[PDB]
RNA sequence: GUAUGUAUUUAUUUU
RNA sequence: UUUUAAGAACUAGAUACUAACAC
RNA sequence: UUAUAGUUUUUUUA
């Protein structure tokens, strides 16, 4: 319990963050495969 | 609407799996009951030998230039498209019958009759399902595993234990996912989607093109086209058999990165227009 | 007025076919088909009022008046005639008087009832009236099924 | 503001008026003879004018059999009255309601003084410009009559209000209502089977969480769909109200949300039910029911609600399939009607088919999955669409009968730490029983 | 018991 | 030119965090 | 336990 408690510094909000952004991450490589696809369809659909 | 523009024969036995390059288009990798894999260009390439049972699943890595086959023989084989040789040997499995690559975390994920899912570090072991587990398919955010069961169930799994589960198929055979961030599920007569479609008896795979229409392969031969939004069926094929009736069914499906490749029982791939 | 011709032809029967009740074109014969069906239970009701609860009767025939009349004039909207059409449907077999039960109860909360051997309404004040009397009818049905 | 926001809801003012008055149309509404009654005619009474107090107007119009004779206008208990001054036959009732407060709690001068303005000011609607004014003051519970007079009413109106303000139920709701918030309360069985229809709801399986991942961590509430469960003991068409998770879409925390609703849909089908096949009586083994319930079923005080008095197993309805099966298929609420008792009232009476019923359920509430392969273990006689417990034989249903009956005792003797072998009768038919 | 935040593209921009 | 995971199967649950859900 | 419930120092008898 307290061997893995020492090891995490920051709080709720940071760890928070590091989630969201990463979503975010995820968010960008979602929508590139699909316009990666929808170029191997050659249909270029523009980016937001 | 959807024709019939090529017919390709030339395996020994049946074709149970097909995925394409997800890069170029240039070519198929097929399964095949002969254990073979007959890598077509969309001409026969090469062939793919090392098996010795049937291949049920075969999956092409975008990140990667690797090949993730699997059959009947309990083993997950990597191959290294470069020099096409097998390079590593999985385990953890005594028939696996479906492998997704996860997008982007250098993971796999295998799954057979024995009613569990393995993610393989190219770790962890999902207790789950009350029967074999027919489709597997993986999402780059939550739940990343989607899994498909003959228990009639549909999990969604947060593997960092299920997440949900869907339970209204009265056994779930095939999966897609729409490239809308939600999934296509299918079952004897009822074909319905997943964050209904309207069928007829059509028992007993799907594919789902970029243009939002869902692929439907009977095992009657009929192929069952749909649109993805709506749930109606604009179009309904049946296939020429070949030179028994018996033999005309669709066992694997899918599109390119505006054209179909469909292996049959009879011993050929169909690509339709 | 070809409702006026409906009303007065001896060729149509009180029986109800399930496959014509969400039909477009047999809308007018379908409405009549109901108010002649009622109209024949009113009168078994009647042939034997002092067997089953006669101080219901007159008050039961009061509200189904102008029901009536509508069905013989075919003023049902189409979800309402679709809803009434099923339990009757359901009601003219003894073996489905369950069923029968359950159509009643999707109409009365304002919902479509389909045929169930084989989406929304709304109701009004003098609609609600001969609703509650069609049930009436159907513990009537029962009631003489078993006794004879 | 907020206890009284509690103490008045879904217009429990309006309702308060028509229960009331409304009422007093029937018992006025029968009196023809003895006052020389022609017919009962009242105006309809727009929504509003119970709870706005700018002006009022005539309410009930009494039309004579022949003629009246309007004295001047004094108090129901103002006594002596020539009546020969006028007379009419058309007449009407001004009756009212306004919360007084340690000011005025003498309505008499608000009586007297409402009455006569109104009557004597343009905006009051008559028909007859002669009338009666009975007001109530909720709060002190006052009430009073300033009307003109032809003769015989006064004592009618007299004892028909020590009635009506000991009776009409809207009050009652109150004076409980009033007695929560005050929190004062003044300290120091077969015949379910009578004829008229007694009914059964039970709500447990009205809402049901549902608890699921939370995005980063925590412990995720939901719900799916539930029904409402009602059944005759004796005749045994179900009643189920679909309950679709769609009703809880946007709106707070659903305990409330969920009484409320069952309350309702409850209710909705009382009303549009005929007077035939309506319940006499609703038994709920959840009391937290009781308000919803009431609240609307001010409107038929015909019937009559009543609680448990004894210990009671309901809340096992869902793990019985195939009304479970429906449960989870519906695509939008509806009724459905079932059959209870496979076919029991062939080989029985409704009596011990209820005693083997409960006993059923029990079994389904403690161990469970136990009691459902003892039903279904040998399946190879297969029950049918209709039926719901496994089809059986004479020995079939009475052994298990007595294997269903035993696991409570067992599991309980050695579960609950009291043992099975010293036990008295009655705490076993208490079990039993509850 | 909640504030707070996020996305909600339908009507084809030239090879 | 790089790399190599001991592998597979079986098992119960204790300490856990939290729950607009049950006095 | 209801018509809620982050700041309004949260909780004691003759």
């Amino acid at each position: 319990e307290a061997r893995a408690r020492l090891l995490n510094t920051q709080g709720k909000k940071a760890t928070r963050k590091i989630r969201e952004r990463m979503l975010e991450e995820s968010k960008r490589i979602a929508e590139l495969q699909k316009r990666r696809e929808l170029k191997q369809a050659g249909i270029n659909v523009a980016i937001k | 609407p959807k024709k019939v523009i090529r017919n390709y024969p030339g395996h020994p036995e049946g074709t149970t799996a097909l995925k394409f390059l997800p890069k170029t288009g240039h070519l198929i990798l097929s399964g095949g009951n002969d254990h073979t894999i007959k890598i077509w260009d969309f001409e026969c390439l090469r062939d793919f030998q090392g098996h010795n049972k049937p291949i049920k699943a075969l999956r092409f890595t975008e990140d990667c230039q690797s090949f993730l086959s699997s059959s009947f023989d309990r083993s997950v084989k990597i191959w290294d498209t470069e020099t096409g040789k097998v390079k590593t040997r999985l385990h953890l499995n005594s028939p696996a019958d479906v492998e997704s690559r996860p997008t982007n975390p250098h993971e796999f994920i295998v799954g057979l009759s024995n009613s569990k899912i393995l993610h393989y570090d190219d770790v962890q072991t999902y207790d789950h399902h009350l029967s074999s587990i027919l489709a597997l398919k993986y999402f780059p955010d939550g739940s990343k595993f989607i899994s498909s069961s003959e228990d009639k169930t549909v999990r969604i799994w947060e593997n960092q234990v299920p997440i949900k589960q869907i339970s209204d198929t009265a056994s779930m055979p095939f999966l897609n996912v729409h490239p809308n961030y939600f999934c296509a599920q299918s079952m004897d007569n009822r074909i319905y989607s997943f964050s209904k479609y309207k069928r007829h008896p059509k028992k007993i795979h799907s594919s789902a093109g970029y243009g939002i229409s869902l692929a439907f392969s009977g095992d009657g031969r009929y192929i069952c086209s749909g649109d993805s939004k709506s749930r109606l069926f604009t179009w309904d094929w049946n296939t020429s058999r070949l030179l028994i009736p018996g033999n005309k069914p669709i066992t694997q499906v899918d599109w390119h990165p505006s054209k179909v490749i469909c292996s049959g029982a009879a011993g050929k791939i169909y690509v339709c227009d | 007025r070809i409702q006026e011709a409906i009303a007065q032809d001896k060729t149509i029967s009180v029986i109800i076919d399930p496959s014509q009740i969400g039909s477009t074109e047999g809308k007018p014969l379908l409405s009549m088909k109901c108010n002649l069906y009622i109209h024949e239970i009113l009168s078994r009701w009647k042939a034997s009022l002092e067997a089953y609860h006669p101080e219901l009767f007159l008050d039961t025939k009061k509200a189904l008046f102008p029901l009536l009349l509508q069905l013989r004039r075919n003023q049902l909207a189409p979800d309402l005639l679709i809803s009434l059409a099923t339990v009757l449907y359901h009601l003219q077999q003894p073996k489905e008087i369950n069923l029968a039960v359950q159509s009643y109860m999707k109409l009365s909360i304002g919902n479509v009832a389909w045929p169930i051997g084989v989406a929304n309404i709304m109701i009004d004040e003098r609609t609600r009236l001969w609703i509650t009397s069609i049930k009436r009818l159907i513990t009537f049905e029962e009631w003489y099924t078993s006794n004879h | 503001k907020i206890s009284l926001i509690q103490i008045f809801r879904a217009h429990l003012w309006q309702k308060i008026h028509e229960s009331i008055v409304f009422d007093i149309c029937q018992i006025l509404d029968g009196e023809l003879d003895v006052l020389q009654i022609e017919s009962v005619t009242k105006e309809t009474v727009h929504p509003r004018k119970s709870y706005k107090m700018n002006s009022s107007a005539a309410d009930i119009t009494m039309e004579s059999v022949h003629e009246w004779e309007v004295s001047k206008p004094s108090l129901l208990h103002e006594t002596n009255d020539s009546f020969k001054g006028l007379i009419t036959n058309k007449m009407w009732f001004d009756v009212q309601l306004r919360y007084g407060d340690y000011d005025s709690h003498d309505i008499s001068r608000y009586v007297r003084a409402k009455f006569l303005d109104y009557t004597t000011d343009n905006v009051s609607m008559y028909p007859s410009p002669t009338g009666v004014m009975i007001g109530i003051d909720l709060a002190y519970n006052m009430y009073d009559a300033y009307g003109n007079w032809f003769n015989g009413l006064k004592p009618l109106i007299q004892n028909s209000m020590r009635t009506i303000m000991k009776a009409n139920p809207a009050l009652y709701v109150l004076r409980e209502r009033i007695r929560k918030g005050l929190q004062i309360y003044q300290s120091s069985y077969a015949e379910l089977f009578n004829n008229d229809i007694k009914l059964f709801v039970d709500d447990t399986n009205v809402y049901r969480v549902t608890v699921h991942k939370t995005f980063e961590g925590n412990v995720a509430t939901k719900a799916i769909n539930g029904c409402i469960f009602t059944l005759n003991p004796k005749t045994g068409h179900l009643f189920l109200k679909i309950i679709h998770t769609s009703v809880w879409a946007g709106q707070k925390r659903l305990s409330q949300l969920a009484k409320w609703k069952t309350a309702e849909e409850v209710s909705a089908l009382v009303r549009s039910l005929p007077k035939e096949e309506q319940p006499k009586q609703i038994i709920v083994t959840r009391k937290a029911m009781l308000d919803p319930l009431e609240v609307h079923m001010l409107d038929f005080p015909n019937i009559a609600i009543r609680p448990t008095e004894l210990r009671l197993p309901f809340s096992a309805a869902m793990s019985i399939d195939k009304l479970s099966d429906v449960v989870m298929k519906a695509t939008e609420p509806q009724m459905v009607l079932f059959n209870i008792y496979d076919d029991w009232l062939d080989r029985i009476s409704s009596y011990t088919a209820f005693s083997r019923l409960t006993l059923l359920l029990r079994a389904l509430k403690t161990n469970e999955e136990s009691a459902k392969m003892i039903l279904l273990s040998d399946p190879t006689i297969t029950i049918k669409s209709y039926h719901l417990w496994p089809s059986f034989t004479d020995e079939q249903w009475i052994t298990i009968e007595s294997q269903m009956r035993d696991l409570i005792l067992t599991e309980y003797g050695r579960k609950y730490n009291v043992n099975i072998s010293a036990l008295t009768q009655t705490e076993i038919k208490d079990i039993i029983l509850g």
